[PDB]
């Protein structure tokens, strides 16, 4: 189609949203496409009360405002919270009428038809779109790594899965979903923090300890090393002041997180881990493409920018898969913005718009025809 | 003789109405293997553009860095 | 092609190749037929041209098809063929009564006639095994070997819905609600196919309900009011396992279905065991196939192996075997021609249709 148009690329990660043009190398603008409302409505009555608050009003009054998710663990709760967060991006972020510029949605893996059919239905009639194709963020995020033979162990803010591909074969009956994620273990180190006393209970607070977590907090290669290094020296360890004036010691929390990642034990109770899963998952495939499927393992993900992820990722696959077979792991800086890069590359298609659903087929076929086009 | 065709008829009918169940059994079976198969084929063929567009940038790529990063941009 | 099964209760009417029934309506007739017959009751006495699966006034049964034909299916019969059907055991005068008002009142260009049972056995997609098939009016146990009906080995039993629903009439009015008119038997046939079920052991259900509200159930009138049924869900299928409930003198359906196989021959009788196939509107109470299984496990031999085949369609199972034999190419030859009427007679329907 047109090379003057650019189609709109959106997608909903879990922790972020990222939006831009075709034709980039990067997302040009990053913002959050959550919703934060009050607690108890009518508190704020006088200084512009709104129904529901999107981007910068939401971040800016964060503190005292409650962070909640719309999509939990991949399902929709509230369709009025994503049809106002189209129409606030489309007419105010982006001052765009999505009727001329084509849009691709991305779905999680799994999804039920029922919601395919309801979203499908939503924006033919609300928005009148042309065309709609779906992809899921798992495979464009392998796609845009550089191999199409590998497995997705991505571990993302709300909700794990594992999703085995083999050169382009998806396999939708081996993946697997699991209730294990960043959420439950930073709930649990909350949990934690206010037994031990120190109280942490506004969302500011929560993005503070995540940005330390972010920048400092770092994957332990070597538990015991690190036990080593603490009981002998106190370099690593810093005490940090928050800006509001309290004052907080943190002690082996900051690597106890990130072994509480890829070892649950912690918490004391009998589940599989992430990586058993990851594990158990590579089983169900064939047994003679295991071994390109190690070696050609890529680690992507909207929420893995853990830092010295890599290496304990090495470190585990050495200690259970051979060491006769050579191992690498391609971990580029722009994971995160895998998922982004693929919608991009999908976006600049001109041959594509064959595989594009017209408006024709989808009212000759029924909603149901995405269900059939679109992986 | 009647009674000898009666029962022949009586049996060739029964032996055709279950092979009329088999055969739409086979048929949705055959028809969902189909289609998946063709899932497995259209699924791995946006994978094979990908990777061919990876193979061509790479290429190009390639060829820009040569002639001394052609005669130094 | 057109399948019309003109059972004792109701008549299931539609095209060949279909997967249900296109029109069902109650077999009765006032000149008002059907629901017209059963609505407008008040102006015209109501009858019943079938009684027991044997047909009793064929002026009746003229309308009824005629009333099939035009105002239901809406077709030209002299256009289609015609799939009838017919009760086990029924008198070879009714066959060519049923030939001769098709070829001569609706011009029929070809019929056929079959039995019921074998329609049945045909839906469940087997050659041999043996058929309960519980109607409106009459229950039958049809043993057939490689699609052949053995007639000498079929069993009567004169129990079906409307005495079931006419002993749950006797023990709500025990318990204390009074049902008595013709409008109150419709109420209480749909309490019947609601709430009712069969019991897996009738004794420690009975306790159960005796010791416990924890099996009762509430229902909703037409008028609004509100009442309470308590073992009277199981107490009325049990009937068809104890017809002495009934005040009859007669054996069960388990007992008929053991009897039946063992008038066959001892070499076919494993089969038999293992193609018990349930058909009628009667079996569609819950738990009849598991009690079914019990009480023929307890009655043979420890050797045979018992399956009941309860199809969730099983109250067109007749309609469907009909559908699927006229939609054969290998059945187009076994229709009865026009002239083969005109040269022959009514009784042409011998000389083809088994």
């Amino acid at each position: 189609m047109d090379d003057d148009i650019a189609a709109l690329v959106v997608d909903n990660g879990s922790g972020m949203c990222k939006a831009g043009f075709a034709g980039d190398d990067a997302p040009r603008a990053v913002f959050p496409s959550i919703v934060g409302r009050p607690r108890h409505q009518g508190v704020m009555v006088g200084m512009g009360q709104k129904d529901s608050y999107v981007g910068d009003e939401a971040q800016s009054k964060r503190g005292i405002l409650t962070l909640k998710y719309p999509i939990e663990h991949g399902i929709v709760t509230n369709w009025d919270d994503m049809e106002k967060i189209w129409h606030h991006t489309f007419y105010n972020e982006l001052r765009v009428a999505p009727e001329e510029h084509p849009v691709l949605l991305t779905e999680a893996p799994l999804n039920p038809k029922a919601n395919r059919e309801k979203m499908t239905q939503i924006m033919f009639e609300t928005f009148n779109t042309p065309a709609m194709y779906v992809a899921i963020q798992a495979v464009l995020s392998l796609y845009a790594s550089g191999r199409t033979t590998g497995i997705v162990m991505d571990s993302g803010d709300g909700v794990t899965h594992t999703v085995p591909i083999y050169e382009g074969y998806a396999l939708p009956h081996a993946i697997l979903r699991l209730d294990l994620a960043g959420r439950d273990l930073t709930d649990y180190l909350m949990k934690i923090l206010t037994e031990r006393g120190y109280s942490f209970t506004t969302t500011a607070e929560r993005e503070i300890v995540r940005d330390i977590k972010e920048k400092l907090c770092y994957v332990a290669l070597d538990f015991e090393q690190e036990m080593a290094t603490a009981a002998s020296s106190s370099s690593l360890e810093k005490s940090y002041e928050l800006p509001d004036g309290q004052v907080i010691t943190i002690g082996n929390e900051r690597f106890r997180c990130p072994e509480a990642l890829f070892q649950p034990s912690f918490l004391g109770m009998e589940s599989c881990g992430i990586h058993e899963t990851t594990f158990n998952s590579i089983m169900k495939c064939d047994v003679d493409i295991r071994k390109d499927l190690y070696a050609n393992t890529v680690l992507s993900g909207g929420t893995t920018m853990y830092p010295g992820i890599a290496d304990r990722m090495q470190k585990e696959i050495t200690a259970l898969a051979p060491s006769t077979m050579k191992i690498k792991i391609i971990a580029p800086p722009e994971r995160k913005y895998s998922v982004w890069i693929g919608g991009s590359i999908l976006a600049s298609l001109s041959t594509f718009q064959q595989m594009w659903i017209s408006k024709q087929e989808y009212d000759e076929s029924g909603p149901s025809i995405v269900h059939r086009k679109c992986f | 003789q009647e009674r000898r065709w009666k029962v022949a008829a009586a049996k060739k009918l029964v032996r055709t109405v279950v092979r009329h169940h088999e055969e739409k059994q086979l048929r949705e079976e055959r028809g969902k293997k189909e289609e998946q198969s063709r899932l497995r084929r259209i699924a791995a063929s946006t994978a094979r553009e990908i990777e061919c567009f990876w193979s061509n940038i790479e290429q190009v790529v390639e060829i820009k860095l040569r002639v001394e990063l052609e005669e130094k941009r």
